[PDB]
């Protein structure tokens, strides 16, 4: 009974309740993030589990701030609550210091808030991972990823979910450092199509988001035209 | 939180509170505390457990505590728990004296502490106090009195009573030796020595306090080493 | 062991389910709604002959136009009954008008699931109320009979029976009931059914009866009145 | 009240008068205004006597706790910080004008703390009802890096100026020399005021007072 | 003034190996006398007494609260409280109501429980202690008490001489004050006895 | 603060804690009550008859007010808490309303408290049963009985404790309108019911009485010995 | 040993008087797979640590175990990553709070004590678990010189001449023992790098390890660059 | 946090948690307290046995006030909490009575805090036995407060590992009229009856208490006392 | 009290008086009204000595903690934002007019004025304190754009001196400061160094 609480270490020094919350992130659809030379591109393989759902329902991409994007994977209910938390930190930061919150500080603040739910039995650890991406003229392009335990690192290419181990390989090939957001859109769109399971899973929709120099440092969803132009190139 | 909770303040199948019952077993192994009420006073006789050659004397008493001007008490069981209760007793007496500008009656003091012990066996989720007390005192309503409370909050007035280790053998030896109404302090002290010798005796192994009245003033005092020693020798003459 | 807000594998709260089993041990209460008014009846279940039959009150007046018959744990009902009384008195104070039977039942139904251990203060229910209620009053929509149970679910019925013999009484209500009954006919049928699901010989001090007509206020039948209806 | 302090060549010299007045009447003729904060830090007090005493008692008790924890010699900035943060939080309700001065690892430090919470770090300060008189002496005779005996002379002159010019100051002159190797608390350091000798003897003879009731209670 | 509402005056004098404490007995609201035997001096030990002047209600309140703390203090650490320690306890008690304090200025007089060295002090309303080696006064006629004390007090006075000095001091001081008088009580604390006498004072 | 639910429902709709609290009442001393014409009698069986015990400090029959008195059975420490709350409520009722409380009013208040401890967090139910007896303003003899669950009933004659089943049975076939004809037959009735359950009946039976417009009286060793000899 | 009740689940004494939960938190320090080493010289303090960075997608400039607490204090965390950042965040707050209240910079030994005091509360309170991380602080004292402190999850702390934490802790202390049994800035840095290298037998490269230092002439804590680390790596 | 008690009564009437906390003290480093007429002496085994550890970094013998010192046996981290509480309890007493807290008063206040952890919710008892020494009113004081909250007055007592054999030897060497200097030799002699290797100047910590206040001896001082 | 801050290419130039008075008595004649918030961020203080000292202390504690977490040199605008927040939040109690001035790599030399109410306005130069009223017309007719670091030092000293001679609450010595990418250049202008201006005589 060492894995019934988050405030209990196991005999070999492990917190099983935190590892069980990361198991729920592995059942989710794969979400990938790629930071190019002037921005970050997000791509989720939104699985439509019903034909009655409206095209765009249960979106796994949010806007935590004007210059910050957030790609999630795992429990949608939990991810939405974390998105609200990230929106507050960014909002509070602007009121206090008078300027946009740096992505590294936002990642730090939220990761520490996620780490607080993995210490006691009074609550349970979050069951969802998420990537934060933003672009600044002075800061550049940043891409962080926070897991259920609270660990957050900076990345160049990242993937979380069902086939995150297979989507990662197809991301190392690309030279994002010297690439561009416009060209990366298709690359990311193709990666999501290759790793998507069509023999076990059903049908899915392509969710694409990006922030960079082309969108003037403002995060927004990839336009229909571009979205469909990359959807045909990846098919 | 609901798995580690041992549930100390809940009823059992037979309608008994286990925690309280287990706390009374701890008082049955502690040093013997006896009380004998006379016509001209009341005394307390507790067997000292802190017996060692390297043990210092420092305090004026180890088991007997002065509650206020006219009241003294003897604890039994968890000594650390007794320290919390004796301090509360003094605060209860001081509060009563600050409100009515008069000493608090013996029964009102015992009742206030018994209400606190009762509260730890009903709610709060905490363990009860594993300490039984013996109160001796004098008031203007009932003169000399001898009370005795327990872990559950129960309490009663007695003529002569004993608590702690071997309190059953002492009570039975007190019934056949006590004289209802015709007991003097001197004769009461002799009875205490004959009860402590039976449930056991040196003069360092016991502690005796008496509470008498002198010129409209209560006087509590612990009998001295020599003072007790003589008593012990006089009981040996009758044996 | 589990918490009080623990859901079962089917989809029902254990605590609530267990509280519904405690309502099938109390005395039987019968409610009948007609166009002339609502009539409430309930067996008193007198254990010993030394006990005073009047001390037992299973039918109470919530307001002038609202009555209430209970079943199950009678001590739990007192907490709910007082809330209903204050609720109707507050309504009168604020809107200068009486409260409807449906509104009262709904207000008392909000306390049903208001229990739980964690994240709550000292003055909070630790468990659910183990009692079913039968509200019968007269408002703008005429006579009405609502039924509330331990789960906080309230409905409207023409004739409802609660208690240990509710199952048996229900069948008899469905057989002898139409939507044109008179108040006197409702009362007669109520006593008959109550007299078949009992153990003791139903007399004038063995049961309780009350009606709520559109004209007069909530009235509790007296011994003589009950004795003349038993004829 | 006249309190003053100066920073000499190798230390701090504090000084104050010893008279305590309640209104326009002398209540205490030999009061102590120089309070101990720590072994290397002392404090002079003016303004409300009850506030100055309780405030210095608290800060010194807090510094003693702090000194036990770290195991090092307390600093004057620490004391300065604690006092100013406390006085500012009471919005000047705790009228405690103090002259804090001590010697630590960074040398001798002189501070003047006002009731509202403002503090100043100067080479010489004065406080109290007769602070202007003491300041006049410091403005005409203070020299940087003075000798121990010269600092004691200037401080004595400053305290004396307030004693003979301000009605709220009087009695003796207490001094406190603090250095890196010592702390001389001179109480008193000077007794410039002496009460005239009684010209007659009004000794009350036994039996001059008529008694109505009398009771004797023996003790043990 | 709030402090002169009830009137009153307390005094304390140091002798050779003894101390004396005196006080007026008048209790009254403004210009009207109610009783002539109001207690102002309270025993805080065998040889430790405390006088309280000021608001009559606060005099009883502070005297009752001081006894509450003193009693607990003596029970905790079985020993009689020292004169100087009692002054700190009172100061603490008075400084607790820093903003809205009791209107009483206590005077403490007594001998140490192990050396019997005379001790006298006086505190203000907010608890500012002040130990002296001659005398301490408190009340409405403090100015008159100072005048009498300053010119009559002599160092190293014996019990008999000390009593006369404090008697004449209070007697003449309260006779020049309208809201103080109606009798004087004096407590002369020695090493083996406590003499208490009431003086033949004016009743106007 | 402790906020764990102590009393909860069980599979067959039972409140175990309340049933365990009622089990404690059966192990307690027997206390019978009889409602007479112009008198009310409360008898209790002193289990512990120790000769070294001060009998005045262990009484079971208390007084809530000038017209209301009561006896209990079960945990003595719990009874005291309840009695002290009822005493405070009686003075509160004499403050707000300008009249004495009725016997049913205080019975309803004591029952209300008992029920609250069966539906509150971090607290167990009271393990006692009360036998409230008294007179109203009109001069009517009242006899109510509350239990751990929080349900109260008005009785004519009731017994609570260990031998309550027997006493009740015996009282059922003994309590009539001719058996309580006066103020002596009612006392002889309470003593009779107690004598068929109390070991060595006689000196182990304390009993107080209460007549209309009269405080509470507790018969002593001699008074009760005359009634015990009268029977024979 | 033996077990009773829930001694292995919460921080309560067992039959032998041990805190099993605190023992399990020490085993969680080796679940990161890394190892840090700290060596004290005569005019400096050296902190070196394994910098494992598998995937190339993960930015290596954000994968650091060296944190700046204050301008003069630096530290290296070992164990659970999330717990480590939480502890570092607290240390920065504790240090900034100390300066604000006392007017002077917090000593390294006092910061370590404060952090150890907070860790002891988790060993007593049963509602929360202890942290599975380790902290090592280095800095220059006003009148004591370079310092090296270490506080574990049990709330216990101490001062060291040379200390190590992580998977390779026993061997690291056995090698450092001999080094102190038999030191300039260069000599100290080389000694720490050697200890880590010989204990792992991997011949660390410029971007394979991280180094943090503090000197008497330069108290300001700083992290050596790859080139700077390569300059000391090609001299052994 | 939890609101229930972790330490409860068992069937025999024992508080296992408190008894298990006493086992932690018994496995701790040996401590020695000796009261010898003109002062008290506290000595403790401080074997870090690792060489990298800075001996002067931490301390086992700590001053609670100017006239009171402290020593312990058991858990070090728990001892730091009690030492901080004792220092706070002493300063609080001095702010009210304006006089150093009596050794007996401080021992009661610290024992009250230890008793609170054996009855409060969600907390375990302290795993450290204390040995407090002081000097008030020309008299040496030596107390011992255990995990349960109980405290006793001693003349000479042993703590931690091998305390049962420490008391017997201590009782066979203790004398009523013993001076501090001679008490500092018997305190080290009883500490050397279970010191395994060789006792050095920084291998054991000694604290003495006399009329000049409480002070921790230094390496130089210990060296001289160790030679003799 | 008279404080002034001017900005140029490299950074800024701060200056103030040193007189602390209580009515007509000078409590401190060598007060330092220029407080360093960070390495390149200073602040002039005017108004209440205890209010501005408590506010400057709080900001300094927050800005340093914020600068450590971000691992970056704090922006001047952030320091102004922290002063502004405190001065607005407690505008009823505090009586402080702060001028924040400094240099940062993102915006260079900036001067922010945070007056009594708690508003925050960026200016090329600012003046505060009671003595600033006498020098409004002079800083208007004398200031030109394109001033160098040395020209700002002279212009600031000239203005402070003119105000000190007319204001009863200003006097003492002039404390200047130059902040740049390099660091801070503190300097005092004593008695004879203080710029002099002849008095109209007849």
């Amino acid at each position: 009974g060492y894995d019934l609480s988050a405030s209990t270490f196991s005999p070999d020094g492990r917190v099983f309740q935190v590892e069980y919350a990361m198991k729920a992130v592995e059942n989710s659809s794969t979400a990938i993030g790629i930071r190019c030379k002037d921005g970050v591109v997000f791509g989720v393989e939104k699985l439509v589990l019903s034909k009655l759902y409206e095209e765009g329902s249960n979106k796994r991409l949010f806007n935590v701030d004007r210059h910050v994007g957030m790609a999630v994977a795992g429990l949608l209910a939990d991810a939405r609550s974390l998105a609200d938390i990230a929106r507050e930190e960014a909002s509070n930061f602007r009121s206090n210091f008078g300027y946009n919150i740096p992505l590294k500080h936002l990642a730090d603040r939220v990761a520490m808030y996620v780490h607080a739910y993995t210490l006691y039995s009074a609550v349970r650890p979050f069951g969802c991972s998420f990537m934060l991406g933003s672009y600044s003229a002075n800061d550049g392009a940043q891409l962080y990823m926070i897991d259920p335990s609270g660990v957050s690192y900076g990345y160049w290419g990242c993937a979380i979910g069902k086939a995150r181990q297979a989507a990662k390989t197809e991301i190392e090939k690309l030279q994002m450092k010297e690439m561009t957001c416009r060209d990366v859109v298709k690359e990311v769109a193709k990666i999501i199509y290759i790793v998507h399971d069509e023999v076990k899973d059903k049908a899915f929709e392509l969710e694409l988001s990006w922030v960079g120099e082309l969108t003037k440092g403002r995060h927004e969803i990839v336009p229909k035209d571009i979205r469909e132009e990359a959807e045909k190139y990846a098919k | 939180s609901r798995r580690y909770d041992s549930r100390t303040t809940i009823f059992s199948p037979e309608g008994r509170l286990y925690q309280v019952e287990y706390a009374m077993e701890a008082i049955g192994h502690a040093g013997t505390c006896l009380g004998i009420l006379a016509n001209d006073g009341v005394l307390l006789a507790a067997e000292r457990r802190n017996i060692h050659k390297l043990l210092d004397e420092v305090f004026f008493s180890e088991k007997i505590y002065k509650l206020n001007e006219d009241m003294a008490c003897s604890v039994a069981g968890i000594t650390s728990d007794a320290n919390v209760l004796t301090n509360e007793l003094r605060l209860i007496a001081q509060r009563y004296l600050l409100q009515y500008q008069e000493p608090i009656p013996c029964e009102q003091l015992v009742t206030a502490l018994c209400d606190i012990k009762q509260a730890y066996t009903q709610f709060g989720g905490k363990r009860p106090f594993g300490v039984s007390l013996l109160y001796i005192g004098w008031d203007k309503h009932y003169g000399f009195q001898l009370y005795q409370s327990d872990p559950s909050g129960n309490y009663g007035g007695w003529k002569a009573t004993c608590i702690g280790n071997n309190s059953a053998a002492a009570v039975s030896m007190l019934k056949q030796d006590y004289k209802e109404g015709e007991m003097t302090l001197k004769s009461a002290l002799a009875l205490a020595v004959k009860v402590l010798n039976k449930t056991m005796l040196s003069a360092e192994k016991v502690e005796i306090a008496t509470l008498t009245r002198e010129s409209g003033k209560t006087v509590i005092r612990v009998l001295k080493q020599k003072e007790v020693e003589q008593l012990i020798k006089k009981h040996e003459e009758e044996e | 062991d589990r918490g009080v807000n623990t859901f079962s594998p089917e989809g029902r709260l254990f605590q609530v389910e267990y509280a519904i089993e405690a309502i099938k041990l109390g005395s039987t209460a019968i409610g009948i709604q007609t166009s002339e008014g609502v009539c409430l009846a309930v067996e008193k279940r007198i254990t010993s002959p030394l006990m005073e039959p009047s001390s037992i009150e299973k039918i109470v007046e919530i307001d002038a136009h609202i009555g209430c018959a209970m079943s199950g744990l009678i001590a739990d009902a007192k907490t709910l009954i007082d809330k209903a009384r204050v609720e109707t008195q507050n309504h009168w104070f604020t809107y200068n008008e009486t409260m409807t039977v449906e509104s009262v039942t709904q207000a008392v139904s909000n306390l049903a699931l208001q229990f739980g251990e964690e994240d709550a203060d000292p003055g909070a229910m630790s468990r659910p109320f183990g009692v079913a209620l039968l509200f019968g009053g007269v408002d703008e929509k005429g006579p009405q009979l609502f039924h509330m149970d331990p789960s906080g679910t309230f409905v409207q019925c023409d004739a409802r029976a609660i208690g240990s013999a509710s199952e048996g009484a229900q069948s008899s209500l469905q057989e002898v009931y139409h939507k044109s009954m008179t108040l006197k006919e409702a009362i007669k049928s109520s006593l008959i059914i109550l007299k078949q699901v009992m153990e003791e010989k139903l007399n004038a001090t063995n049961i309780e009866l009350a009606t709520v007509q559109p004209g007069q206020n909530f009235h509790m039948f007296t011994k003589e009145e009950l004795e003349e209806v038993i004829k | 009240t006249t309190i003053a302090g100066v920073v000499y060549k190798d230390g701090i010299v504090l000084g104050a008068d010893t008279r305590a007045t309640e209104g326009m009447v002398v209540a205490d003729k030999n009061c102590s205004k120089i309070h101990f904060i720590s072994p290397n830090i002392y404090c002079c007090g003016a303004g409300t006597a009850a506030d100055t005493d309780m405030t210095t008692q608290l800060i010194s008790s807090n510094l003693e706790l702090h000194s036990l924890t770290t195991g090092r010699l307390p600093r004057v900035v620490t004391a300065n910080r604690m006092l100013k943060q406390m006085l500012f939080r009471y919005q000047g309700y705790i009228g405690a004008a103090l002259v804090l001065g001590g010697v630590d690892v960074t040398g001798p430090h002189l501070y003047s703390i006002y009731p509202h919470g403002s503090t100043d770090k100067l080479p010489y300060v004065t406080m109290g009802s007769g602070s202007l008189a003491a300041m006049a002496v410091f403005e005409d005779k203070f020299r940087p890096d003075m000798e121990e005996e010269e600092a004691k002379k200037l401080v004595s002159e400053a305290i004396a100026a307030g004693i003979f010019n301000d009605l709220g100051s009087g009695s003796n002159i207490d001094l406190c020399v603090i250095s890196k190797s010592k702390l001389d608390f001179l109480r008193p350091f000077s007794v410039p005021n002496k009460k005239g000798t009684r010209l007659g003897r009004y000794r009350c003879e036994k039996g001059t007072t008529a008694v109505l009731t009398e009771k004797v209670t023996p003790l043990e | 003034s709030i402090m002169s509402y009830n009137g009153g005056a307390v005094m304390a004098m140091k002798g050779k190996n003894c101390v004396a404490i005196a006080a007026d007995r008048r209790f009254g609201i403004q210009a009207q006398m109610v009783t002539t035997d109001f207690q102002k001096i309270f025993p805080m030990g065998d040889r430790l007494y405390i006088g309280l002047a000021g608001l009559a209600t606060d005099v009883q309140t502070v005297a009752q609260r001081l006894k509450f703390r003193l009693n607990l203090y003596e029970l905790k650490e079985g020993r009689q409280i020292k004169p100087y320690t009692l002054m700190s306890m009172v100061a603490n008690l008075l400084y607790e109501k820093r903003f809205g304090p009791y209107y009483t200025e206590p005077v403490i007089a007594g001998l140490d429980p192990k050396t019997f060295k005379p001790f006298i002090c006086s505190l203000d309303l907010i608890g500012c202690p002040m130990v002296t080696d001659d005398f301490v006064v408190s009340g409405t006629c403090s100015e008159q008490m100072y005048g009498m004390c300053e010119s009559l007090w002599e160092p190293n006075m014996d019990p008999e001489h000390l009593f006369e000095t404090i008697s004449q001091a209070m007697l003449n001081a309260v006779d020049r004050d309208a809201v103080s008088g109606m009798g004087v009580i004096v407590h002369v604390i020695e090493k083996d006895k406590i003499t208490t006498r009431t003086l033949k004072a004016r009743m106007d | 603060s402790y906020d764990r639910a102590i009393t909860v429902f069980s599979p067959d709709g039972h409140l175990f804690q309340v049933e365990y609290a009622q089990e404690a009442v059966k192990k307690g001393s027997t206390a019978v009550g009889v409602r007479g014409k112009d008198i009310v009698v409360l008898g209790v069986e002193k289990k512990s008859v120790a000769k070294l015990q001060d009998e005045r400090t262990v009484r079971k029959i208390c007084a809530l007010d000038d017209n209301v008195c009561m006896a209990f059975a079960g945990l003595t420490a719990d009874a005291r808490i309840v009695i002290n709350r009822a005493r405070v409520e009686c003075q509160s009722h004499r403050l707000t309303v300008e009249d004495p409380v009725t016997v049913e009013y205080i019975t309803r208040y004591i029952a209300s408290l008992k029920q609250r401890y069966t539906q509150s967090n971090g607290r167990r139910p009271f393990g006692i049963s009360a036998l409230i007896v008294g007179f109203d303003f009109d001069g009517t003899p009242r006899l109510y009985q509350t239990d751990p669950s929080g349900t109260y009933h008005a009785w004519k004659a009731n017994a609570i404790g260990r031998g309550a089943k027997s006493v009740r049975e015996f009282l059922e076939k003994n309590y009539t309108d001719d058996a309580i004809e006066t103020d002596d037959l009612t006392i002889k009735l309470v003593i009779k019911a107690l004598l068929e359950v109390v070991q060595s009946g006689g000196k182990n039976i304390e009993l107080a009485v209460m007549r209309r417009d009269q405080p509470l009286k507790i018969l002593n060793p001699e008074e009760i010995e005359k009634y015990v000899a009268e029977i024979e | 040993g033996s077990s009773a009740g829930f001694d292995r689940h919460i921080t309560i004494f067992s039959p032998e008087g041990r805190l099993y939960q605190v023992e399990y938190a020490f085993k969680a320090i080796n679940q990161g797979g890394l190892t840090s080493v700290a060596v004290r010289g005569k005019d400096c303090a050296v902190i070196v640590t394994q910098k494992k960075v598998p995937d190339k997608l993960l930015d290596s400039s954000t994968v650091t175990h060296l944190f700046k607490i204050t301008e003069s204090i630096g530290c290296v965390m070992t164990g659970m990553t999330a717990d480590s950042r939480s502890q570092v965040q607290r240390a920065r707050y504790e240090a900034a709070n100390w300066k604000y209240k006392y007017g002077y910079e917090i000593p390294v030994d006092m910061l370590c004590k404060r952090i150890a005091d907070i860790s002891q509360v988790y060993t007593q309170n049963a509602e929360m678990r202890p942290l599975g991380c380790c902290m090592i602080l280095i800095g220059i004292d006003e009148e004591q010189g370079p310092q090296v402190y270490k506080c574990d999850p049990a709330g216990y702390y101490c001062g060291f001449k040379a200390t190590a934490a992580g998977v390779k802790q026993t061997e690291s202390t056995s090698f450092l023992e001999k080094k102190v049994k038999k030191w300039t800035f260069e000599q100290t840095v080389e000694t720490a790098i050697t200890c880590l290298s010989t204990v792992l037998s991997i011949d660390f490269k410029p971007s394979e390890i991280e180094v943090g230092v503090v000197t008497v002439e330069n108290p300001k804590f700083r992290i050596l660059t790859e080139a700077e680390i390569d300059a000391h790596l090609v001299a052994l | 946090g939890y609101s229930f008690s972790l330490t409860t009564f068992s069937p025999s009437g024992k508080l296992v948690q408190i008894e298990y906390a006493l086992a932690a003290v018994a496995g701790g480093a040996p401590s020695v307290g000796i009261k010898a007429a003109n002062g008290v002496v506290l000595a403790t085994e401080k074997k870090q046995k690792s060489i990298l550890y800075d001996e002067r970094s931490v301390h086992k013998v700590e001053p609670i006030t100017k006239h009171i010192g402290l020593v312990y046996s058991g858990m070090g981290p728990d001892y730091r909490v009690l030492v901080h509480r004792a220092r706070k309890l002493a300063q609080q007493y001095y702010l009210v009575y304006q006089e150093p807290i009596p050794t007996a008063q401080l021992v009661q206040r610290v024992a009250s805090v230890m008793q609170e952890y054996t009855q409060s919710g969600g907390v375990r008892p302290f795993g450290v036995s204390l040995l407090i020494c002081g000097w008030n009113e020309g008299r040496p004081y030596l107390f011992q407060s255990d995990p349960s909250g109980a405290y006793f007055a001693w003349k000479a007592t042993a703590m931690g590992k091998n305390y049962v054999n420490g008391k017997t030897f201590l009782e066979k060497r203790y004398n009523e009229d013993l001076e501090l200097e001679d008490a500092i030799h018997t305190a080290i002699l009883t500490l050397k009856e279970s010191f395994e290797g060789q006792m050095t100047e920084d291998n054991i910590e000694v604290g003495i208490c006399n009329e000049a206040g409480f002070r921790r001896l230094t390496p130089t001082e210990v060296r001289d006392y160790l030679a003799a | 009290t008279t404080i002034m801050a001017v900005q140029f290419n490299g950074g800024v130039v701060l200056g103030a008086d040193s007189r602390t008075t209580t009515g007509s008595y000078i409590a401190n004649r060598v007060t330092d009204k220029l407080t360093p918030i960070h390495d390149h961020i200073f602040c002039c203080r005017s108004g209440s000595a205890a209010d501005t000292q408590a506010v400057a202390d709080a900001v300094t504690y927050q800005l340093g903690f914020h600068s450590i977490e971000l691992n970056e040199p704090p922006l001047v605008h952030t320091a102004a934002s922290l002063f502004k927040e405190m001065c607005y939040r407690y505008r009823e109690d505090l009586m402080a007019g702060i001028i924040i001035a400094g240099w940062d790599p993102q915006e260079g030399g900036q001067v922010y004025s945070v007056p009594m109410g708690g508003m925050m306005v960026r200016q090329s130069f600012a003046i505060g304190g009671s003595g600033s009223s006498y020098i409004y017309g002079y800083v208007d007719a004398t200031y030109r754009e394109g001033m160098t670091k040395d020209e700002c030092l002279q212009f600031t000293a000239n203005a402070l001196a003119l105000a000190m001679e007319r204001d009863g609450s200003s006097g003492g010595v002039i404390r200047l400061a130059a902040i740049q990418e390099s660091g801070v250049e503190r300097q005092v202008l004593l008695g004879d160094q203080i710029p002099k201006f002849t008095i109209a005589t007849l």
